[PDB]
């Protein structure tokens, strides 16, 4: 689950594949301008910690 | 083992050299970003931008 | 911990792109209409709208 | 030697405040911040390089920074980087730096233009170290343990990183346009600039001298500079020139390493 | 607190500090610092330049 431990998981540190869920939002630019501005939950690792 | 349109040359020896960067940059810069994906990305831009 | 990447935005002059779907870990893409930006020379993109 | 910052160069990006509340495209602006370091050294990233020439030479006293697509150089003093407190620089290398500040919230970089004025950009960011170990600590004492930690090294040999560089977009200007009378001017100087002035037939393409159009004002005349022989940055706070991307790589200095502290 | 000084004309620094508990807030619903590149608009107050 986002925001908490293992948002993001990897079967190992070495391996490819990636499983990320973190809530991930766009949305649209201010008028003009050029900045491609998003939004996200912070990482469950560094809450963790 | 970079590829140049129809080249498939190793990486090691380019077949600009010597100054790829000096003679042609555009060239240089064009036939770079067309191996970002290969492997032997790094020994290629080493051998592009070496040159005395 | 995470890190989230952005590529620099396309900016399409006159025109329109449409969103391709990609296989990537909490992968994105939107497409917005209207967008009339500007640089520190001038404001791009003769076309008004 | 190798040299791969001749085919890199600064460039302009926005900034949200230019250390005195307003917002202005500064060639100092601030990116990624990264505190990955056990001992609490941050990694400023510029959009000017530093430690490069203008001519492309390795200096310890130039700093390149991009001004309206032509790059000039400033003295390597002055360079300050700060906090609610004052930093101290570690290391030094391309757009990046190595410092250790005291507990704030935000930082700035400044270094001064040609003409002696302060360029700065300060970005919000919530620093508070803490030593490692089971004591919060401020400086090391004269007799202690020794515990191992992480930091950022100086070396810059290789290091196993990427930055994706791409190919510059087409820098839209307007001072190039001089109207005299019902006919327009299109300045040079190495720059090969696109037009496109919806007068008539078709008078579109590039050029790499004056021309005139002899028909309409400046109000429908362009000019996009099309500087395309040297890779600058993938950055969100400048456009992309083509729709597939292009890419490039180039590795960054000062890789994180094990040391020990006290 | 605060102070003010400028160098005198023997180049001798002339100061006076006041006691002065500073602590400002800015206009919305968060205490933030530095102004973001995304963001609304919300209307404040400030002194002007004009000397009208
Ligand atoms: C130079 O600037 C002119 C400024 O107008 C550009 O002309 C514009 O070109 C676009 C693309 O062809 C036109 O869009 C088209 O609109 C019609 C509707 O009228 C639509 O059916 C098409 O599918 C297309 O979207 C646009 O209308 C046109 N501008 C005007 C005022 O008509 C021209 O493309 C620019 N050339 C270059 C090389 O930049
Ligand atoms: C600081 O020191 C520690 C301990 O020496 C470093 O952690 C260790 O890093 C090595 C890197 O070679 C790891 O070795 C790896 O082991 C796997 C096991 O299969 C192997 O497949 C890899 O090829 C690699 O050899 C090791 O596991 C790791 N942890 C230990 C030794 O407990 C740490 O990286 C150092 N910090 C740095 C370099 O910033």
């Amino acid at each position: 689950q986002p925001g908490r431990f293992g948002d993001i998981q990897s079967r190992t540190v070495e391996s490819n594949d990636l499983y990320a869920n973190t809530a991930l939002k766009l949305a649209r630019p201010s008028p003009g301008m050029v900045h491609v501005p998003y939004t996200q939950t912070p990482s469950g690792f560094k809450y963790w910690l | 083992m970079c590829v140049l349109a129809n080249a498939t040359f190793p990486c090691f020896q380019p077949p600009c050299v010597p100054c790829c960067y000096e003679n042609n940059a555009e060239a240089t810069l064009r036939m770079l970003e067309d191996n970002v994906d290969r492997p032997g990305y790094y020994d290629l831009l080493q051998a592009a931008l070496t040159c005395r | 911990e995470y890190k989230t990447v952005v590529p620099s935005p396309y900016v399409k002059c006159c025109g329109a792109s449409e969103c391709s779907t990609k296989e990537k870990p909490d992968y994105q893409c939107k497409v917005y209409t209207g967008v009339y930006p500007f640089m520190w020379g001038g404001a791009y993109c003769f076309c008004d709208s | 030697h190798f040299n791969v910052y001749k085919a890199t160069r600064p460039y302009i990006a926005y900034c949200a405040d230019c250390g005195a509340g307003h917002s202005c495209h500064s060639p100092v602006a601030i990116e990624a911040v990264r505190s990955e370091a056990t001992d609490g050294m941050l990694k400023i990233q510029f959009s000017a390089q530093i430690g490069i020439d203008k001519s492309d030479n390795h200096d310890y006293t130039k700093i390149r920074y991009a001004d309206g697509h032509a790059i000039e150089n400033a003295v390597r003093s002055s360079l300050k980087v700060a906090t609610s407190g004052d930093c101290f620089v570690h290391g030094t290398m391309g757009h990046f730096i190595l410092a250790k500040c005291p507990p704030g919230e935000f930082l700035q970089v400044s270094i001064q233009d040609t003409r002696n004025a302060v360029r700065a950009c300060r970005i919000q960011y919530h620093h508070d170290p803490q030593p490692v170990g089971r004591e919060k600590f401020t400086i090391r004492p004269h007799y202690g343990k020794e515990i191992p930690c992480t930091t950022y090294q100086q070396t810059t040999a290789k290091t196993v990183e990427e930055i994706d560089m791409h190919m510059p977009p087409d820098t839209p200007d307007r001072t190039l346009l001089s109207q005299q009378s019902g006919n327009v001017k299109i300045t040079v100087g190495g720059k090969k600039v696109k037009y496109n002035c919806t007068c008539g037939t078709g008078n579109v393409g590039t050029t790499n001298s004056d021309m005139t159009i002899n028909t309409c004002l400046i109000e429908q005349c362009h000019v996009s500079v099309t500087d395309h022989k040297k890779w600058q940055f993938n950055s969100p706070f400048v456009p992309r020139a083509d729709e597939p991307a292009r890419k490039g790589k180039v590795h960054i200095p000062f890789p994180l390493d094990n040391i020990t502290c006290r």
